[PDB]
RNA sequence: UUGCCUCCUAAAAUGUAACGGAGGCGCCCAAAGGUUCCCUCAACCUGGACGGCAAUCAGGUGUUGAGUGUAAGUGCACAAGGGAGCUUGACUGCGAGACGGACAUGUCGAGCAGGGACGAAAGUCGGGACUAGUGAUCCGGCACCUCUGAGUGGAAGGGGUGUCGCUCAACGGAUAAAAGGUACCCCGGGGAUAACAGGCUGAUCUUCCCCAAGAGUCCAUAUCGACGGGAUGGUUUGGCACCUCGAUGUCGGCUCGUCGCAUCCUGGGGCUGGAGCAGGUCCCAAGGGUUGGGCUGUUCGCCCAUUAAAGCGGCACGCGAGCUGGGUUUAGAACGUCGUGAGACAGUUCGGUCUCUAUCCGCCGCGCGCGUCAGAAGCUUGAGGAAACCUGUCCCUAGU
RNA sequence: AAUUCCUUGUCGGGUAAGUUCCGACCUGCACGAAUGGCGUAACGACUUCUCAACUGUCUCAACCAUAGACUCGGCGAAAU
RNA sequence: AAAACACAGGUCCGUGCGAAGUCGCAAGACGAUGUAUACGGACUGACGCCUGCCCGGUGCUGGAAGGUUAAGAGGACCCG
RNA sequence: CUGUGGGUAGGGGUGAAAGGCCAAUCAAACUCCGUGAUAGCUGGUUCUCCCCGAAAUGCAUUUAGGUGCAGCGUCGCAUGUUUCUUGCCGGAGGUAGAGCUACUGGAUGGCCGAUGGGCCCCACAGGGUUACUGACGUCAGCCAAACUCCGAAUGCCGGUAAGUCCAAGAGUGCGGCAGUGAGACGGCGGGGGAUAAGCUCCGUGCGUCGAGAGGGAAACAGCCCAGAUCGCCGGCUAAGGCCCCUAAGCGUGUGCUAAGUGGAAAAGGAUGUGCAGUCGCGAAGACAACCAGGAGGUUGGCUUAGAAGCAGCCACCCUUGAAAGAGUGCGUAAUAGCUCACUGGUCAAGUGAUUGUGCGCCGAUAAUGUAGCGGGGCUCAAGCACACCGCCGAAGCCGC
RNA sequence: AGCGAAAGCGAGUCUGAAUAGGGCGUAUCCACACAAGAGUGUGUGGUGUAGUGGUGUGUUCUGGACCCGAAGCGGAGUGA
RNA sequence: GUUACGGCGGUCCAUAGCGGCAGGGAAACGCCCGGUCCCAUCCCGAACCCGGAAGCUAAGCCUGCCAGCGCCGAUGAUACUACCCAUCCGGGUGGAAAAGUAGGACACCGCCGAACAC
């Protein structure tokens, strides 16, 4: 016989790249996703391909605003 | 006989034969029931055989419920073939039975005849099963 | 069990010998076999050719003509009678690219569908082997479909290996030994019969066997006569094993009645092993009964069809024209009037009509008075004071009242041979 | 199948603890 | 089948194979992009004209159930879905800090001149809801450039910037340019990889069983037993590819065997649907026996004439350093078929080298040596083995 | 059929018993007219069947002699 | 060792004669000291009855008017 | 046919064509040279010891038994704890599980039974017995890798505190040199297969072998214990053992086991344990013996070959409760013969059925030879549980 | 002495109309300030940057390239 | 500082929602009367936008009470599971659901500005 299957795209290596509590520079990619599983939060921007990145530096913080998981950057005061 | 009118996926992984049944583990329709005690793929062939056994024993009268439904397809690659060249096409339909699942149920006046019919079904079945009752 | 998908269908009459009417009969017969396999007839065409085409069977032009209606119908059931050689099946499959039916495989797989007993299905599997072994290495879905019979030059020069025998001969030896074992497997039902073979037969239980064309009503007659519950359905081959039951007469001697598997015409001849169950019943029977339904197809062609095989088997077997009784029963509610011509062609009309009419007294007579016989006309005169002298006569044999108006008179009864030979003892 | 059956079942021993190479 | 995208496999990060289960893609966009501002979709009536299941715009009702340009998902009702106004953010030119990242491809673009509107102020945009819709380098095209210009002036040519040309789709792309046969074959390798045999599995096969609906004349279990279920054996076809390709000779017959019992002839049993004579069936039993021919190489199988019967299997489908070569499987040739041919056939046919002085074990016989507590000799017991074991007709008993 | 898978095609001959052989039918998977079609006397270490005779081919093997084998003396290898 | 090759016989094709064909770069040679009733090539294969249809594909043999069609001194124009 | 002398020579000769012959070689002779051809292939590669020590994976590949780079080794430098373990804390997830009336898909019954078919009044007016499809669905209880209202455990990312820290001989970076890129089995999670394979393909800060000796599994790379620096004729132990082979223990206590179970399996049956219930039993006589009981309309009708108690056919629902059922069992033409139940006394302790509750049982099966404890042997356990004591046991640990 | 593709400029240079930022360079390190906490920069001041020839060793390049081994290919000759 | 106040916001955005029973407009919020004007309908002054307070708390909004639908939801137990013991069976330690049950809940908090008070 012959199977009509056998194909698959290259895994795109999505998911969270910085988890809550990780301190990030201004511009780091916090999440990679195809929709908005996470929505951009404070000082977090959403890119063309729905990549969540840090608009400002500081620690990643996962929260929820109006029933939508959100990625926030909380500033880290310099000690 | 018992065949799904349509399955979303014709070729499925073998249902996992692990754990005790979480649902359908008690008589809920009839007076008596056949409870499984071992894991098995109860094929529709076996279900038909057991159901006919019960109905013919209990003769005229009584009611028989078949709780399980053989909705899981199991494939069989064509005879005398080498490993590979894709998955075989569905060949037989089974119901993933796990221990403690009540496969059949019976409501019949005579307890003697009911137990005999259920025992005959258990004989047609491919695993250990016991005649459980509703009365706990 | 080697089934096939039919649902919709269109028929064609090959008609390579005989009359258009006979070709239509054969077409409708195979369409009924198709229904038995499960289908729904739509319409049937006819053609008129000489010896089948050695390669295409139906020819290139008719193959394309039928491919046209095939592609119009969009199903795979187009029916055409006949026995197709492996080459003919190859050519037809290449032409049509779909599944066309042949009489032999249709009969064989309907036997598979209807089989319920171990012996029956073993016989049908033997027929499968007989039919398929020729369809090996050559036919459509063959073993050597450019994929089989690979093991060729395994010995260029020589070395440390080699299977030996010819590949095709070994591959055939597989099925040859399979069917050799299956033919060895032949079970003697004579051991089941012996309860009445030597005993009874000789002990007077005569043997009436109902044989006839399929759908005719053989099992229905068995049930009506013997109060049985035998399977009754319009489908072809409703009866699989030749069952039997009891049925008595005014002259007692329970006539062990036996039904059979019906005939149609030009049977495959490979499932003669399957039919041995009924062939043996005919050969060992002392009264054959043909059953003909009231409004049955054709005036008389099914009778010739059955009688062909009857004559062949019985003449090969023994010196016998076993009593045949072509009774015309089950005629009420036949919903037809053109039956006087058949009645004059053969005088009989004894309606049981699936018990609706129940006028089988004439039958119950014929069955019986044809070939019934014992040591009738024995005058067992006895004082009637001993009690022993009346023993066993009214129990084993069967009295007929006769002069026995009282006990002190001439007492006679039709008794078995063993019971009384000189036991009158005046 | 006696040979394989024995070779396999001799893993059920106190020393092997129910496991052997090649079953 | 080969590249790309989506899903599940994938074992809740990422990733993860199979000739695993499913599909899509080699596009569409001048609006389906940008931006401003508005709107929500399905499903039923109080009810409707031709009007129906479905049109209407019937909102009259009804809570985010449809729709996303397109596969799949992740998303989107806050809208990313539906409408309009303007417009061309593919900021094109320059580019943040950052990040996704075997080596060869992606996300924000915060800032800059110059824009787009809507507007009104604030405001947002580097084609698209997002991930596919593509092809390195080399070679050359074509435009522009304040670059070089083989003595100088230009020029040719080159360079830069921007772009273009590959179903290079075998999609990391041997060449710009390429199909077959080999049985006439050859060499380098491989038990990394098939054919025989061994091994594992036991689907298939083979022997049985388990319940007993039925068949057996009334009478599941005399004989059988479907629908289903459970295993044995490892003699079939297979699956795997584990030793062997610095060679394990391959069928059939012959010779010689040896073993198992799943017994083709003794024992009783029962049951017998055993009256008798004969049968069937299982139980026990492997002592011995179990053929001669015709057809075919033939294993088998059919047949012939017999017999108590002409048993089934294992032993490398036992046995070619024991034999034969009938077929199979080199080279010659012909036929049929396929091939525009060399050739091929999983078809037919005729013809076609069967090597080896036995070292070791093994086995059949035979010696020599030494033992058996002095050296000899006759006769010996028998631990232990080896051999053999077959059975048929006719008479009476009794025509009981 | 040196050609036919179905195929041991069907029928008749020949045998006691004929997957072989001969003659026909021929529904030629897949004969065919100068890679010639069909016949053909003669010819053939060709292939294939039949019969007579003949016989150790065989039933079923026995015996005899030579050459080895075996023993003795001399010379004296080999593959592995 | 044959059923294969050859064979005598056939048919087709080529060849006007230091022929065609072949060996040679060439000269030359063979063909042949021959002459189309001869040579070479192809196929078939005594002999007998015959070799039926087809020139569509591909070769070969002729050429029907066109169109396509390199190599040149046809050299406008254009460019340094 | 043959002698002698000649001619034709290698991509060539010769060939009544076999790819034949051309100096024992011919599908392109031979010799020399190019030349030490080239071979991703096979083989071989020679002294020692000290330290460390892999890989059999990813990607790509005219690639798949090769190679590049990465991964992993080593040696130098540089950083120095950044590594790793454990606790805590911040995280995202959609697996196991579960649920599905939370979606997308497969299922018991009443409800409307709406859209409908016959009956329907036969009218198309109008309405119901409406066993019928009985829908969307209403309401009651069940499955999915490509279902999710949910949802762990681990794992992973990050932070923090410690631990390890005369070391893991850690992590990272850059260099010199690599080898590896054929993996195997075992446990767990999975795909393909028949949820076979000692099968195949994956995952696994999983292990071991590979590359690992030593002890135990009998023998036995991958299983268990345990990682060999050397020497001891010392000791304690691990796994495993402890009757003799073979070193303690034919250990102690309480039980079970009757088959050699132990020392192979899917099973029908209960007669071994203990259970725990349960009718009647009490020595207010229970299961039992001896135990008069044998024609009530008793051939009861059914019906008739008799249908006698009795082929059969549902019945006989009754009493001085005497102990007898219009009588189920063997019969038997049919009666008859002789009894099942219960009884009437002696009745001289228990008597049956039950989930078998759970232990431990018994029914089973290849071919050289016991043969499925390693052997002898073991049930007077040397078998099996539960306890409890010792030791024997390695290259382990300790001692020197 | 680098940057760039050069007119080239030069501790700068290339890109860019755009002193807009980046690329690559200015050994390295230390102090001072100015700044910004976007991951540190800017200048200023200090010490002054280290190659290159032999040669050992390990890899490597071109050669036979650690050694052995084809079938075969070519040139020229030898053989009827 | 008090309100059956209006807005702007927060909640790991329903414990908040939906539905029901009753209540008020003081300033406000609204409905509401018109389209002359800015502005607007792919038609409509319905909406948007513009002027007024004629009328009304009937609606919207808000207050209290209903646990009816939805929402949350334990604790136990179980499933599952990391590691470990275990010769197939299982078990231990640590974590621990989903469902269901008890129940909770008819929201809570911050800022302004309103009317009155001060
Ligand atoms: C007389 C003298 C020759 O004898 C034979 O001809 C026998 C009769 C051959 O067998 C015959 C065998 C035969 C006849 O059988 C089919 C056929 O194969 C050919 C013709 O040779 C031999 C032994 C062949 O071997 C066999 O080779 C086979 C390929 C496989 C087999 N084994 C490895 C599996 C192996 O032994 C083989 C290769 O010639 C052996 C090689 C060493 C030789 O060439 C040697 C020199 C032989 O010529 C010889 C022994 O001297
Ligand atoms: N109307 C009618 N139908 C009849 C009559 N006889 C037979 N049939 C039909 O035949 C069917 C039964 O066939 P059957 O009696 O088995 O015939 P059969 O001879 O046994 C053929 P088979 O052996 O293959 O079953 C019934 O369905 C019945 O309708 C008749 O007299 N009248």
């Amino acid at each position: 016989s012959s199977s009509r299957n056998g194909r698959d795209s290259a895994a795109q290596r999505l998911g969270v790249k910085r988890f809550g509590g990780q301190v990030v520079k201004a511009g780091e990619i916090l999440v990679r996703q195809r929709g908005t599983h996470f929505h951009p939060g404070v000082n977090v921007g959403r890119g063309g391909d729905d990549t969540l990145f840090a608009l400002a530096p500081g620690a990643v913080e996962f929260g929820a605003k109006r029933g939508r998981k959100t990625v926030n950057i909380v500033p880290v005061a310099r000690p | 006989m018992l065949i799904p009118r349509k399955v979303k996926h014709r070729k499925q992984h073998h249902p996992e034969q692990r754990g005790i049944a979480s649902g359908g583990t008690s008589v809920s329709f009839g007076d008596y029931g056949i409870q499984a005690l071992e894991h098995a793929y109860i094929t529709n062939r076996q279900i038909e055989s057991a159901r006919i056994a019960i109905n013919r024993h209990i003769k005229r009268g009584g009611k028989v419920w078949i709780n399980i439904f053989p909705d899981r397809p199991l494939t069989k690659k064509p005879a005398e073939t080498r490993m590979g060249s894709g998955k075989g096409s569905p060949e037989w339909w089974v119901a993933n039975v796990k221990p403690g699942r009540v496969l059949f149920e019976l409501s019949y006046p005579d307890e003697k005849t009911a137990r005999d019919a259920l025992t005959r079904a258990i004989h047609k079945l491919p695993i250990k099963a016991r005649i459980v009752t509703r009365e706990e | 069990y080697r089934q096939l998908r039919l649902e919709r269908v269109v028929l064609v009459g090959v008609w390579t010998e005989g009359s258009a009417a006979d070709a239509e009969a054969s077409l409708a017969e195979l369409a009924a076999l198709a229904e038995t396999a499960g289908s729904e007839v739509l319409e049937g065409l006819i053609q008129r050719r000489d010896k089948p085409d050695p390669s295409t069977y139906i020819g290139s032009g008719k193959a394309a003509e039928l491919r046209e209606v095939v592609l119009a119908t969009g199903a795979d059931t187009v029916i055409c009678d006949g026995e197709l050689s492996p080459a003919q099946l190859n050519a037809l499959e290449k032409a049509v690219k779909v599944k066309v039916i042949d009489r032999t495989a249709l009969i064989l797989d309907i036997f598979a569908q209807h089989a319920t007993s171990r012996e029956g299905k073993a016989q049908v599997s033997l027929a499968q082997m007989e039919y398929m072994l020729p369809r090996l290495r050559g036919w459509g879905e063959s073993m050597s479909r450019q994929a089989g019979g690979r093991a060729g030059g395994a010995g260029g020069g020589v070395g440390t290996r080699g299977p030996g025998e010819t590949k095709i001969e070994t591959d055939r030896r597989r099925i040859r030994e399979r069917m050799a074992k299956l033919r060895r497997e032949i079970r003697d039902m004579k051991k089941i019969r012996d309860t009445q073979r030597g005993s009874r037969r000789r002990s007077e239980i005569p043997s009436v066997a109902i044989v006839g064309y399929t759908n005719a009503g053989k099992s229905s007659l068995l049930n009506a006569l013997t109060g049985a519950g035998v399977l009754v359905e319009n489908a072809l081959f409703a009866t699989l094993e030749p069952t039997t039951r009891r049925g008595e007469f005014e002259d007692g001697r329970p006539f062990v009645l036996t039904d059979t598997v019906g005939f149609v015409r030009h049977l495959p001849t490979q499932l003669v092993e399957a039919f041995r169950s009924t062939l043996e019943e005919v050969v060992d029977a002392d009264l054959l009964i043909h059953v003909v339904d009231g409004s049955d197809v054709n005036p008389l062609a099914q009778i010739n069809a059955v009688r062909t095989v009857i004559n062949e088997v019985v003449a090969e077997y023994d010196i016998a024209p076993p009593p045949e009784l072509l009774v015309v029963n089950k005629i009420d509610a036949a919903t037809g009037v053109g039956l006087a011509q058949l009645r004059r062609a053969l005088p009989d009309a004894v309606f049981v009509s699936a018990r609706t009419g129940d006028g089988l007294d004439k039958l119950r007579s014929r069955m019986g008075e044809l070939v019934e016989s014992t040591d009738a006309t024995v005058d067992v005169t006895i004082p009637y004071d001993r009690g022993d002298l009346v023993a066993r006569v009214h129990t084993d044999g069967h009295v007929d009242a006769t002069e026995h108006t009282d006990a002190g008179t001439r007492i006679k009864a039709r008794v078995p041979a063993p019971l009384a030979a000189t036991l009158r003892e005046y | 199948a006696k040979r394989g059956r024995k070779k396999r079942d001799r893993k059920h021993s106190k020393a092997n603890h129910g496991k052997r190479p090649n079953a």
